[PDB]
RNA sequence: GUCGGGGGCAUCAGUAUUCAAUUGUCAGAGGUGAAAUUCUUGGAUUUAUUGAAGACUAACUACUGCGAAAGCAUUUGCCAAGGACGUUUUCAUUAAUCAAGAACGAAAGUUAGGGGAUCGAAGAUGAUCAGAUACCGUCGUAGUCUUAACCAUAAACUAUGCCGACUAGGGAUCGGGUGGUGUUUUUUUAAUGACCCACUCGGCACCUUACGAGAAAUCAAAGUCUUUGGGUUCUGGGGGGAGUAUGG
């Protein structure tokens, strides 16, 4: 068909971002290895350099089939931390726009929870 | 590991016959060796997409469908209805500073040896004559709204089949027992019914539909 | 307050202001001498009743007790004082 | 055929939205040929495009953030920079993640971020070249990736504790070489 | 009649949490300011499905509501009391505090058990360069959660013992009581509910000119005290030495 929909994640985070492009199911992970292939550095990856170019690891791997339209999908961590579309998590929305992979969904899969377990740290600070 | 080349064909997905758009797009199937792995991947899979696709309405209806695929018929896949939820886009855009949420749940062995868990949430209302900042029910009436909604999700699943539940949602005849048989307490607005979790089929039958073919 | 005795104020200003705070004490509620629809016998229930009146002819519960004042069953003829 | 994004509006941001309409579409609908619909009862911020409303690849990416970033507390002035850089991003906090904060400890560790008459907030408005909004716990940053690294390390100790003058006295060890 | 995130006994749901498996997989992630600590071609981590445990009910969450205090926020059933309010019901002074005496008691800690999910004082590791400063990171016995019991410590603070008297001045609150030839969906103009204008007592608050104070920040009580006395209980006498020695 002309509109053969896929589903593309984003995985908004720091220190890297992950790209998980298979279609509609949890099988075979077609345009997926790990979206951190594209630096020569230690951690310089939440900058759009292992992030905006990680969608160009799959810009050629999506067109192993040739699919035009996917479902974009912001994802947070899943847990208890700070959870939003962040600086590594616009970039997988950035480069999928400019690579011809069309715009789908907004489902930030994370708990905005009704519980909160014993978090990472003590009374003197968790994060920065 | 096994046969790393010919894991490639395209099988589509047929919508359950109560909706409009059957042919909703091809997917890459990797199984030519053995049609139980091409059955296990096609007898229980939640394939969630929008209700904008199925019924036809410009909202991704907020209501996207857990849609458990059932059976194979040859290059086309037999399906029924499994469940539904609210996406956080409309669920979170409502909560003002001064209202009160009302929560409910009903689980009951329903009519096919199926156990349906329906979540339905309600919201208080600044009435058109309301000059309060707020709307808090006189918290027995926070209970009394929650205890008289308790009959509506009971009868409207005790009387229905698996087909009629989604068909009582497009003008929401369910609401026309919500807003006509719990309105007798406090004003409510922007009220909905949330989730259709059929998690417990405590009986899984054998399975040969032949009537929801499409 | 400037020059008036408090036998000589504006009178009804403090009259609804919570009975005992008034210049002397005078109770809030009232008496009623009313007759049921079952006997036409004058059955004096108190305005702020606490007792569910069984009829003197029937067994009908001709009032329902509520705080503040009670809630009668309709059919009671009223008149003044 | 039709091609759509869709977003709603949180209802504490409804009230800064319907009075902020008159000059958000003339910076959008005379350059970006589209149409959007505001209303009063369903809160639908509906923006969709077409092949006839040119479907070039990098055109559905940064044009939404003229109002999608207005809704998170920012103004209409800062968020045009999405269409200037490929390293201009956002940052959203959640204040109950820095520590286990409760009570007036979430008011004695908010007031020491804006400062006395905004004079710590204005001081961060000359350090990281950002905009930062205090809703209650929403704090949002339009920086540029190394600015928000030093904006995440700008509220390193504004909450958990060091004096605010020592944000430029003690933390000048971090606020110089501003690796 | 209300009221009720009040307290207690069972049931019970949540986003999911991490842990466990199936299942999908095919060469990177991890932090901190630079960095240093680990898993996997005998399958990584971003996928799809079912359980144990605990947490708290996130947003609605305040000009909040309550409870002796410590305290308490999602349902349903169960148990008394309380608080308010109404009453032309009953005792007719049964009363206030408080030497002695007795309950309760956060966090932490103390014995004997249950789980052992979450992080994690100590600790075992990697740090890592002189003390840009040592903030980092990772696992973590106990502990956090409970059961039969202690302990009797807080900035247990509104830094103000408890019963009295009056005054300001307010628009709201919440718990009760009322209905304007009082305005609309509709019980039928003011019904379920909720309203403008008024009125009452309960709890939580605010800010004005400060009459009164205070040395002063400020306080409608930290007042009515040199114009010194409504009632009652426990403390303080310069700094230390010192809440130390000694004894009970």
């Amino acid at each position: 068909n002309s509109q053969v929909f896929g589903v593309a994640r984003i995985y908004a985070s720091f220190n890297d971002t992950f790209v998980h492009v298979t279609d509609l199911s949890g099988k075979e992970t077609i345009a997926r290895v790990t979206g951190g292939m594209k630096v020569k550095a230690d951690r310089d990856e939440s900058s759009p350099y292992a992030a905006m170019l990680a969608a160009q690891d799959v810009a050629a791997k999506c067109k192993e089939v040739g699919i035009t339209a996917v479902h974009v999908k912001i994802r947070a961590t899943g847990g208890t931390r700070t959870k939003t579309p962040g600086p590594g998590g616009q970039a997988a929305l950035r480069a999928l726009a400019r690579s011809g992979l069309r715009i789908g969904r907004i489902e930030d899969v994370t708990p905005v929870p009704s519980d909160s377990t014993r978090k990472k740290g003590g009374r003197r600070g968790r994060r920065l | 590991v096994v046969d790393p080349f010919t894991r490639k064909e395209w099988f589509d997905i047929k919508a359950p016959s109560t909706f409009e758009n059957r042919n909703v797009g091809k997917t890459l199937v990797n199984k030519s060796t053995g049609l139980k792995s091409a059955s296990d991947a096609l007898k229980g899979r939640v394939v969630e997409v929008c209700l904008a696709d199925l019924q036809g309405s410009e909202d991704h209806s907020f209501r996207k469908i857990k849609l458990r695929v059932d059976e194979v018929q040859g290059k086309n896949l037999l399906t029924n209805f499994h469940g539904m939820d609210f996406t956080t886009d409309k669920l979170r855009s409502m909560v003002r500073k001064w209202q009160t949420l009302i929560e409910a749940n009903v689980t009951v062995k329903t009519s096919d040896d199926y156990v349906l868990r329906i979540f339905a949430i309600a919201f208080t209302r600044k009435q058109a004559n309301q000059v309060k900042r707020h709307s808090y029910a006189q918290s027995s009436h926070i209970r009394a709204i929650r205890k008289v909604i308790s009959e509506i999700l009971t009868k409207e699943v005790q009387g229905s089949t698996l087909a009629q539940l989604t068909s009582k949602l497009i003008p929401e005849v369910i609401n026309k027992e919500i807003e006509n048989a719990t309105k007798d307490i406090f004003p409510l607005q922007n009220i909905h019914v949330r989730k259709v979790k059929l998690l417990k089929q405590p009986k899984f039958d054998v399975g040969a539909l032949m009537a929801l073919h499409g | 307050v400037l020059v008036q005795d408090l036998l000589h104020p504006t009178a009804a200003s403090e009259a609804r202001k919570h009975k005992l705070k008034t210049l002397v004490q005078g109770p809030r509620s009232y008496f009623l001498d009313v007759k049921c629809p079952g006997c036409l016998n004058i059955t004096t229930v108190f305005s702020h009743a606490q007792t569910a009146v069984t009829c003197e002819s029937c067994s009908t519960i001709l009032c329902t007790p509520t705080g503040g004042k009670a809630k009668l069953s309709e059919g009671t003829s009223f008149r003044r004082k | 055929k039709f091609e759509s994004r869709k977003i709603m509006v949180p209802p504490h941001r409804m009230t800064p939205l319907r009075n902020s309409w008159t000059k958000i579409y003339p910076p959008l609908v005379e350059h970006l040929k589209l149409q959007v619909r505001m209303n009063l009862k369903t809160k639908s911020v509906e923006l969709r495009t077409n092949p006839k409303f040119t479907t070039d690849p990098g055109a559905l990416q940064k044009g939404a953030d003229f109002i999608k970033a207005f809704t998170l507390g920012f103004d209409l002035d800062d968020s045009i920079a999405l269409l200037r850089l490929d390293d201009l991003y956002i940052e959203t906090f959640e204040v109950k993640d820095v520590k286990t904060l409760t009570g007036d400890h979430l008011s004695r560790a908010i007031g020491r971020i804006a400062g006395k008459d905004g004079k710590t907030k204005f001081a961060i408005e000359n350090a990281t070249r950002t905009r930062i909004v205090l809703a209650d716990s929403k704090i949002h940053i339009l920086g540029g990736f190394t600015h928000i690294r030093m904006a995440r390390e700008s509220v390193v100790s504004l909450i958990l504790g060091s004096p605010p003058g020592k944000v430029y006295g003690n933390l000048r060890t971090v606020a110089s070489r501003l690796k």
